[PDB]
């Protein structure tokens, strides 16, 4: 039908589970849409000229054209098109902040019509796919003969990997840790990014024909000229660990933990591993009272985290 | 201007001919231009018939011997400044004329008095003297005839030979001789004394006077012509011109012998249009037709599938459409072989012919109805002429033969019938051609390769093909073009970007296709051209199609019907050829094509199918053109066809670019793939597949229908081959080698960069992996396509800046518009000064600069009220002009509100629908004017959705709630140059303070439309461009169409310079403004005020959404919805911000530069320079044709003079001195006076005087009554008021009634007349043209167009012509008598009677919009009764009495005509 | 006329580039119209200047031969559609021809170029 149901129709996001039943389990608080709402939801984007919806997404995603795409079934075109300038469209629609990027500029939005659900379509639309086999590795056509490496398996990390198999070339990644994945698996929490989605993306990746090499430290275990003239060429993408601190009368107590690892743990042990800092350590918060310093998603996550573990009284502290 | 015609019927010479064409001569000063010197003209010419008794006498008093047999006289222009051409001349003229035998008597030097000659056309006389030749040999007279002619050809051939200047023969022969020159109308008779005599006695005589749109006259540019009178212009002549010398290498007749050779080249050089046409006209009469025949061969009639006509005229027609191309435009003939003397139309009927009949064995026909004096107890019969209609005198026999009496005797000398029946049609072969053989449709993948080889976007497909295929109309956008021009990217733009369409100005009015479809017809024949001088069976022998547009299967069925005759030609070209690969390939093709129609082929196919990985596909645009060039250079084109296959066509611009190159077919097969393909996986829903091809087919043939009408081409046959675009991006020398006659005013790429660009898209189609199309960016912006003027940061940082009021911004916002690449003419332009800075602080004022910025019209239908208002509240502030567009205003807001606001607007608009133009909305204003084209979309009407039309908008047009209003191309008023001065006069005497704007679009030869309206008294000129938005239009014409205005503003200013014009005129552009940089470059070239628009709506929250036509915008600024209006958030504040920053910008730039004022920097050009991108683009633009600087003179370089530009006086001063106790008292009065044909707009002014003191409704019905007696002139009574009652006897002579506003107009013949009312014309043409409200009573029959858009009046006529009660709006109209075709086209709202005695109306009304029935409802009898008494009251004619009288049975005979939306909004319903 | 200018522009360069050479653009020349008299400027032509340059690489006295046959056949093509008021003063890579209606004192005004260094 016509797509522009703006004037007709009002926004909603798919169902929410109440407040009561989310404090307890890990799992996410959002559902994916059915096929009736989300028809309806991409209908009401107005295929404006000059879409503010997409100059303002880094990755500049051809938003209206799979919003339109979806409005009229023909998911399997809408996936496509989607898929064609963007790796990972379902983490970024699961954990891109849409206030400040997609969902808050269309042109809808500045009218306080409400803004088209963008993100939620996004992840319908390459779920969808999955279930349906409609996804398939990026096999080179012809093998070439160059070998190139990288350093660190983050979101840019596996981007650039799975770009430059796809060219054709030969690539090897090296992280730190034991699962691949950057602190996409093992620093945004389980309500946020489920952790399936993220080992399928991995799975996907190696079977294209990418090298894994876990547990390898480019400080230790090796150095920046060995690498440098193993492979043609290296990409450093090791992110950022360093962090800050604080020096004020009181800062050598105990039980003064930082965030990273606490989400660490607390990731670990939704997964299992059975850590040994949460059964006799300070990095359980059952019946406690918790505070945190700073703020912004990262003082976000590790508040709502602590809440979930009990914690009979949690603040957070920002200036 | 004007022509005529007087006609003796018996065929005796007598002296009252030539003394009444003499005194209709001396009544046309009205019409023409007025000149402050007084003895400046611009033409006027006599035809009359040779005075055997003058030249014998004379003959006699020479002293040789009269002979018996005729004489023969030549009147000649020898050149007059050296004293050795004319020598020359004369030994050429002797010597050729003596060749031939005759005898030679002398010359002798026409007696002239010079006194009378203006400055100008005496600086180029030439020397007039006659030749008197005498037939010796006894040969007879029609052979003497020959013999002159075929005399004159070589004489003119020689004189060529030798380059010799101002040299003309006005007329050689024995019968007939012309009298013309560039003096003034009534002066005549006084600079040729030699026609006081008593001796000049004729039995026919023709008068013409023109109206030039330049300065610079020149004698032998004068009419008559030998042989024709023209009044008009033809559209068709640079069509026509090729296919006469494609005919030229046939055409032969036993009549001249060897001499036919020195008749090759029928058409010279330095001619006009009426010029060639009369040379044409001239080489068929002398080779054995007659003068009908010649003009129903060359002007035909419209070919109507009706049955109104015999089919013995079927075939007539028939068979002259199939043997020559017709010549268009508006056109009033009065033409006159040796024997028949005929007056004739064109196929339209857009100029006025009326004609009278008296008892002395006279006919006059003219222009006007009062030309010649005659007493009303004298005439036989009045008339007039429809259109295509002829009337015609034959003096040899003495009888006088109308319209359908001529054609019967015309149809009665060759068997027609006989000779049509051997055409054959192509739909019978589709119908016999068996339904086996269908090929394979390509893969995916082959499609995918072959579309990415054009650069063929997923939107192309998404965005303007689907609705093609799904509803069968082409697409709909709503706003202009801010795209970069398409020499300028950096994208493959397709060659078909390059040629922008025509349309047609002031000078020629275009033609309404969706309800004058009728005219109209794309008929197509292979195999037709041949000897254009035989009567043959031959000559009707061909194949015929009726769309140049065909299928793939209707495309392979004619291949099998042509067989072994056609040859198919390559058209690709090696990608690994080298640098001139494509060169080569030209001369490849244009060499294989010349070696196969020797060859006996008859058709050619131009195929490309062979397109792979290794040979790239030549444009088919360049190729046909080539093709095309190279048959008619070498005398081969009337052999063959030529049918092209193109894999890029997809909408309708392509087809109409190669059918307008040349070509003769096209097919298209790729959109067919891609249509079959798309429909393979149910996308279409469950429409057939032949369904789908028959809505792309009428889809594309609708649109080729609109293109071609923007011109007034109404003929496929006469456009094909004459190149009707203009080409801006090429090189002069490949547009001038191979393509027919365009103009490319700035050079362009040649033929290495569209190799590049090429080879360079077939390398990205070929050599890498496509798995999808592009997105693409064309119509709306995405990231992926190219750039685009409106981008978000530009959008956001200006409103920021006008919000928060910050300079800072607003220069930051600049900045970001003048820091990217290239995308307009002029950002190639350079300011570069040579004086020193000033300081800021001594520049004018900003007020001062303000004043002279104003926000061009948006009519209500689009905008909302809300932003309306607040455009003109932010308007009305600072002190400059607004503009309210057409659509009318609301007149509530006629008064400053409470709180100090003015919600009115200082500039009213007339456009072409005549919406809501009253007398009380033109007295309430400080400009008018006059829009004849929009910047979008040109030479078309402008569009308003139904659901847009609220109740409101309904009240405020006088329409139907609900119902799509589209304006009519043309304004039925403005039909040449002296329709716009007539209304002109109108305007500015319904209004004696306001100043009259025309505007204009830039385009090709813009400069001479633009000298000639300032001498219509018009002082403000608006020059739009090419990007001006819209509220809704065609995407083809958005993008298509028109030209920037550097090009347009840059020659109109150095026209007008020269012409010592510009001096009066305010210059004034608009389109695609947004920084100060362009407002000081614009002001640089010549203009003096600047229009801004949708800046303007971006100020307000308008953020590009280009969804105005579908009324949901978002923000709320054009919707007529009420949630969305509740949305607005505009305020007046912005715009003045805007409107200050934009002034402080150009304060800053003239500071910077070393000047203190506007003033002197208007004009003075040479402070811009031409800067090139690089030396890695390598186009060879030269701007200099727009950086020529003409010098003035000793006038200043702008308008010096204030108030507007004074008219003449009318009757209507008189009658102010006259009825003044009604002015200071309010009595009622009764005036009387008479009335002649040289006073126009009888009884406005008076209608301004009663509007600005009563109002429009503060008099009661006929309050003061006027009575003229005698013929009244144009516009009687225009715009007149409730009080006011004219009451003629006698007739009017055009534009009766129009824009009536509630006043009464009765026109009756004489009490002393033996006419019958119901019989004879009595008024003329464009009758009650939007009026709202009143009265008109009419006792004879109307003319042509009667009451188009009509909106409120109630008129009673006993009559009617074609195209009556076109477009109706509201009102009733009762008409006693027969009805033209075509009747009621596009009536949506009022209802009409009509009186049908022979039971004929179903054959000629257009049953498309309403129904006709009978009278059921005795509440509809009583209104028709009333009316009919009121006018037996009014009029007291005899018809209408007779009728009142035997009601019972005439009751039954009317027909009630009534509108389909207004079945279920009236009352009382029409059914039982 | 603003149109048979343009024909003759399009003669020039359609003509000029046939034998190869490169069209850099065409200058109007800066005149003084304030000192010519009454008739002398009512037939006054318009004044411009095109620049072609060697791309070739040919010599000299080739150059010039070729300038010669370029002009002579521009001449005789501009007289076949019998176009009146054109004149080609010089085409020539070694000299210029500046001249006129003008008084014999007053050329180095009508034609400031002169006063240049
Ligand atoms: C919605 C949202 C939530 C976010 N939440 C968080 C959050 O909770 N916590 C947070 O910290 N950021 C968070 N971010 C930040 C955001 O995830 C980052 O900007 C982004 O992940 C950067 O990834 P990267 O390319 O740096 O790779 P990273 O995710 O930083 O991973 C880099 C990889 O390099 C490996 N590596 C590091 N050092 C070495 C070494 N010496 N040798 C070898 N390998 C090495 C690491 O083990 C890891 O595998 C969030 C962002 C968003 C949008
Ligand atoms: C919504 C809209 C409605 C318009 N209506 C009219 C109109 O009724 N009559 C008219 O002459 N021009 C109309 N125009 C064109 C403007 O008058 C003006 O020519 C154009 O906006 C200039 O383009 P610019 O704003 O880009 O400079 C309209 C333009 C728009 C955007
Ligand atoms: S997301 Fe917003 S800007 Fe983009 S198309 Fe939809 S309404 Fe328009
Ligand atoms: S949610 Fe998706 S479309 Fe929106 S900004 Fe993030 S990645 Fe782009
Ligand atoms: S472009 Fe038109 S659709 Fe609305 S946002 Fe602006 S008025």
């Amino acid at each position: 039908q016509r797509m522009l149901g703006f004037v007709h129709t009002a926004q909603r996001m798919p169902d929410k589970r109440p407040a009561a039943e989310r404090r307890q389990d890990f799992a996410e608080i959002y559902a994916r849409f059915s096929d009736e709402r989300a028809n309806e939801q991409a209908n009401r984007c107005s295929q404006c000229g000059v879409p503010f919806c997409q100059v303002h997404c880094p990755v500049s995603n051809n938003i209206p054209d799979w919003l339109k795409l979806t409005s009229e079934g023909r998911l399997e075109e809408a996936y496509e098109v989607s898929q064609a300038t963007n790796n990972f469209p379902e983490i970024c629609g699961r954990i891109c902040p849409q206030d400040r990027l997609c969902e808050g500029n269309c042109v809808i939005e500045q009218s306080t019509h409400g803004a088209v659900t963008i993100g939620s379509v996004e992840k319908y639309i390459n779920d969808t796919a999955w279930d349906q086999g409609w996804v398939k590795p990026r096999t080179p056509s012809r093998e070439l003969g160059l070998s190139v490496g990288v350093i660190g398996a983050g979101p840019a990390g596996l981007a650039a990997a799975e770009e430059l198999r796809a060219k054709g070339y030969e690539v090897h990644v090296y992280d730190r840790y034991d699962r691949m994945g950057g602190l996409l698996v093992y620093g945004i929490p389980g309500f946020k990014l489920e952790k399936s989605v993220v080992e399928r993306r991995v799975k996907l990746l190696a079977d294209a024909g990418v090298i894994y090499h876990p547990n390898f430290e480019v400080g230790r275990d090796a150095s920046l000229p060995e690498l440098r003239r193993k492979h043609v060429a290296v990409l450093v993408a090791t992110g950022v660990y360093k962090a800050r601190d604080i020096k004020a009368p009181g800062s050598g107590l105990g039980n003064i933990v930082a965030a990273l690892d606490y989400l660490t743990t607390s990731n670990k042990v939704s997964l299992g591993d059975t850590v040994e800092a949460y059964e006799n350590g300070s990095l359980n918060a059952a019946g406690k009272h918790v505070v945190v310093l700073g703020g912004g998603d990262t003082a976000m996550d590790c508040v709502r985290t602590a809440i979930r573990q009990g914690a009979t009284s949690v603040k957070c502290l920002y200036r | 201007c004007g022509v005529g015609f007087i006609a003796a019927i018996d065929g005796k010479p007598r002296r009252s001919v030539v003394e009444k064409g003499i005194e209709a001569l001396k009544a046309v000063w009205h019409r023409g231009a007025v000149d402050a010197d007084g003895k400046t003209g611009d033409g006027a010419g006599i035809h009359v018939a040779v005075p055997q008794k003058f030249f014998k006498d004379h003959v006699k008093v020479i002293g040789h011997r009269a002979p018996d047999n005729k004489l023969a006289v030549g009147q000649v222009f020898l050149p007059r400044i050296s004293l050795d051409a004319q020598e020359a001349c004369r030994c050429i003229v002797e010597t050729e004329i003596l060749a031939f035998g005759y005898y030679i008597y002398g010359w002798r030097q026409v007696p002239i008095n010079v006194d009378i000659i203006g400055e100008k056309a005496n600086a180029t006389r030439p020397e007039i003297e006659q030749i008197i030749v005498g037939n010796n040999k006894g040969v007879s007279d029609e052979q003497f005839e020959l013999d002159l002619y075929i005399i004159r050809r070589r004489i003119e051939k020689a004189v060529k030979g030798e380059q010799i200047n101002d040299f003309y023969i006005c007329s050689l022969s024995a019968r007939s001789i012309i009298y013309k020159g560039m003096f003034l109308a009534e002066q005549l008779t006084t600079f040729y004394p030699d026609l006081l005599d008593e001796r000049f006695e004729s039995d026919f005589a023709i008068y013409h006077q023109r109206y030039s749109t330049n300065t610079f006259p020149t004698w032998p540019l004068a009419q008559p012509f030998r042989m024709l009178a023209h009044n008009g212009e033809i559209n068709t002549v640079k069509g026509n011109v090729n296919w006469m010398k494609a005919h030229e290498t046939r055409m032969e007749h036993p009549a001249f012998g060897t001499h036919m050779q020195d008749l090759k080249p029928v058409i010279g050089v330095g001619l006009s249009d009426s010029g060639s046409l009369d040379t044409v006209f001239e080489v068929m009469v002398r080779a054995g037709r007659t003068a009908p025949m010649v003009k129903m061969m060359l002007v035909p009639q419209a070919l109507t599938s009706s049955q109104t006509t015999p089919d013995n005229h079927k075939a007539l027609i028939q068979y002259c459409n199939s043997v020559m191309e017709p010549w268009d435009g508006p056109a009033a003939l009065a033409m006159t072989d040796g024997r028949w003397v005929v007056g004739g139309m064109d196929r339209n009927g857009l100029r006025p012919m009326r004609y009278t009949i008296t008892t002395d064995g006279l006919i006059i026909g003219g222009s006007e109805t009062g030309m010649v004096k005659i007493d009303e107890t004298q005439v036989i019969e009045k008339g007039r002429l429809g259109p295509g209609e002829m009337i015609a005198v034959d003096l040899q026999s003495g009888k006088l033969y109308r319209d359908r009496e001529l054609k019967d005797h015309l149809a009665t000398l060759k068997p027609w019938d006989k000779w049509v029946q051997n055409t054959t049609h192509l739909d019978e072969l589709v119908k016999t051609a068996s339904l086996k053989g269908e090929p394979s449709d390509m893969d995916k993948a082959e499609l995918r390769r072959r579309q990415q080889a054009f650069g063929l976007t997923m939107e192309d497909m998404e965005l303007i093909l689907h609705p093609m295929v799904e509803d069968g109309k082409e697409a709909i956008g709503s706003m202009g073009d801010d795209s970069p021009i398409a020499v300028l990217s950096d994208k493959y733009r397709g060659l078909h970007h390059f040629f922008r369409q025509n349309f047609s100005q002031v000078t020629n009015p275009p033609i309404d296709s969706l309800r004058e479809r009728r005219v109209m017809s794309l008929k197509t024949r292979l195999g037709n051209l041949g000897n254009i001088l035989d009567e043959d069976e031959t000559q009707t022998r061909l194949l015929q199609l009726e769309s140049p547009v065909l299928t793939t299967a209707e495309f392979r069925a004619m291949r099998d019907y042509m067989g072994d005759t056609a040859a198919e030609i390559d058209a690709t070209f090696p990608v690994d050829g080298g640098p001139e690969a494509l060169r080569d390939a030209l001369r490849r093709i244009r060499q294989e094509t010349e070696d196969a129609v020797r060859g006996g082929a008859t058709h050619v196919i131009l195929t490309d199918e062979a397109m792979g990985p290794a040979r790239a596909a030549i444009p088919a645009i360049l190729a046909t053109g080539a093709v095309h060039t190279h048959l008619i250079r070498s005398n081969l084109r009337t052999f063959t066809s030529l049918n092209v296959r193109t894999a890029e066509g997809l909408d309708t611009h392509y087809f109409a670019v190669l059918i307008g190159v040349g070509a003769t077919t096209v097919n298209a097969y790729l959109a067919q793939e891609a249509i079959a393909e798309r429909h393979r996986r149910g996308l279409f829903g469950s429409m057939p597949l032949e369904k789908g091809m028959a809505n792309y087919k009428k889809a594309i043939d609708d649109g080729l229908l609109k293109i071609m009408s923007k011109m007034g081409i109404s003929v496929i046959s006469s456009y094909r081959g004459g190149g009707n675009f203009e080409a801006i991006g090429l090189s002069r020398a490949l547009v001038a080698e191979h393509f027919p006659a365009m103009v490319s005013r700035i050079s362009g790429i040649g033929l290495n960069g569209i190799q590049k660009k090429v080879l360079e898209q077939h390398a990205t189609a070929y050599n890498e992996e496509v798995v999808a199309l592009p997105v693409g960016g064309f119509y709306r912006f995405r990231k992926s396509g190219d750039r685009h003027g409106w981008e978000g940061g530009v959008i956001h940082t200006l409103q920021q800046a006008v919000t928060n009021d910050s300079y800072t911004t607003f220069k930051k916002y600049s900045e970001q518009v003048n820091k990217r690449p290239p995308m307009q003419l002029r950002d190639l332009l350079e300011l570069r000064s040579t004086k020193a800075p000033v300081p800021v602080d001594e520049v004018e004022s900003i007020t001062a600069i303000r004043k002279r910025f104003i926000t061009p019209g948006m009519s209500m239908g689009a905008l909302s009220p809300e932003a309306h208002g607040t455009l003109n509240v932010a308007m009305n502030r600072i002190g400059a002009k607004s503009d309210s567009g057409e659509g009318g205003e609301d007149p509530a807001r006629f008064r400053p509100d409470k709180n100090g606001d003015n919600w009115n607007s200082a500039i009213k608009q007339v456009a072409s629908g005549r919406f809501g133009v009253t007398a009380e909305y033109l007295n309430q204003c400080r400009e008018l004017e006059i829009k004849v084209a929009q910047g979008a979309k040109p030479g078309e009407g402008g569009q308003l959705p139904g659901f847009k039309v609220t109740e409101m908008i309904a009240r405020l047009r006088h329409s139907t709630p609900g119902v799509m209003l589209i304006s009519p191309p043309p304004h039925h008023d403005i039909y040449s140059i002296e329709d716009l001065a007539q209304l002109i006069y109108d305007l500015k005497q319904i209004n004696p303070d306001a100043k009259v704007t025309v505007k204009l679009v830039s385009r090709s030869g813009i400069g001479t439309i633009a000298a000639g309206v300032a001498k219509a008294n018009a002082d403000i000129i608006l020059i739009s461009g090419n990007s001006g938005g819209t509220g809704a239009s065609p995407q083809t014409s958005i993008k298509f169409a028109g030209l920037p205005w550097e090009m347009g503003l840059s020659e109109v200013h150095q026209v007008l310079t020269l012409n010592r014009l510009r001096h009066r005129v305010r210059l004034r552009t608009d389109g695609g403004l947004k920084t100060g940089r362009d407002i000081v470059i614009a002001a640089m070239l010549g203009a003096e005020e600047f229009g801004i628009g949708t800046a303007s709506l971006i100020a307000m929250g308008c953020i590009m959404v280009r969804q105005c036509h579908s009324n949901t915008c978002p923000v709320g600024v054009c919707v007529q919805d009420d949630k969305l209006r509740q949305k607005f958030v505009g305020t007046p504040e912005k715009v003045v911000n805007l409107f200050t920053f934009l002034a402080e910008e150009v304060r800053e730039i003239l500071a910077g530069l070393g000047f203190r004022s506007l003033n002197e920097v208007i004009g003075r050009t040479d402070l811009l320079h031409q800067v090139s991108r690089g030396a890695e683009h390598l186009d060879d633009l030269d701007l200099n044709p727009r950086l020529a600087q003409v010098d003035p003179g000793e006038n200043a370089r702008y308008c010096t003079l204030q108030g507007r530009n004074e008219v003449p006086d009318t009757l209507d001063a008189r009658i102010v001195a006259d009825a003044r106790p009604l002015f200071e008292e309010g009595e009622k009065m009764q005036l009387a006076y008479n009335a002649r044909n040289t006073q126009r707009a009888i009884g406005t002014r008076l209608s301004s005087m009663v509007t600005r003191k009563f109002g429009m409704f503060g008099l009661q019905p006929g309050h003061i009554t006027i009575r003229l007696r005698g013929t009244a002139g144009q516009s009687l009574g225009a715009f007149a008021v409730q009080g006011i009652k004219l009451e003629v006897m006698g007739d009017a002579n055009d534009y009766v009634g129009k824009g009536l506003s509630g006043g009464t107009i009765v026109v009756r013949p004489t009490t002393s007349s033996p006419l019958e009312t119901n019989k004879n014309t009595i008024i003329g043409n464009t009758v009650l043209y939007g009026a709202t409200a009143g009265k008109l009573f009419a006792a004879g029959q109307a003319g042509e167009r009667f009451a188009v858009r009509n909106s409120g009046a109630t008129v009673v006529v006993e009559g009617c012509g074609s195209n009556g009660c076109e477009y109706m709006t509201g009102g009733t109209a009762v008409i006693l008598g027969r009805v033209g075709d075509n009747f009621a086209a596009g009536m949506t709202g009022g209802m009409a009677y009509v009186y049908d005695l022979d039971d004929s109306l179903p054959l000629y009304i257009n049953d498309e919009s309403v129904i006709f029935q009978r009278i059921e409802v005795g509440h509809y009898e009583s209104q028709l009764k009333h009316l009919i008494e009121e006018h037996v009251t009014e009029t007291q004619s005899r018809f209408a009495a007779e009728i009142l009288n035997d009601w019972a049975r005439e009751v039954t005979k009317f027909w009630q005509v009534v509108p389909k939306e207004m079945l279920n909004r009236l009352e009382v319903p029409v059914h039982l």
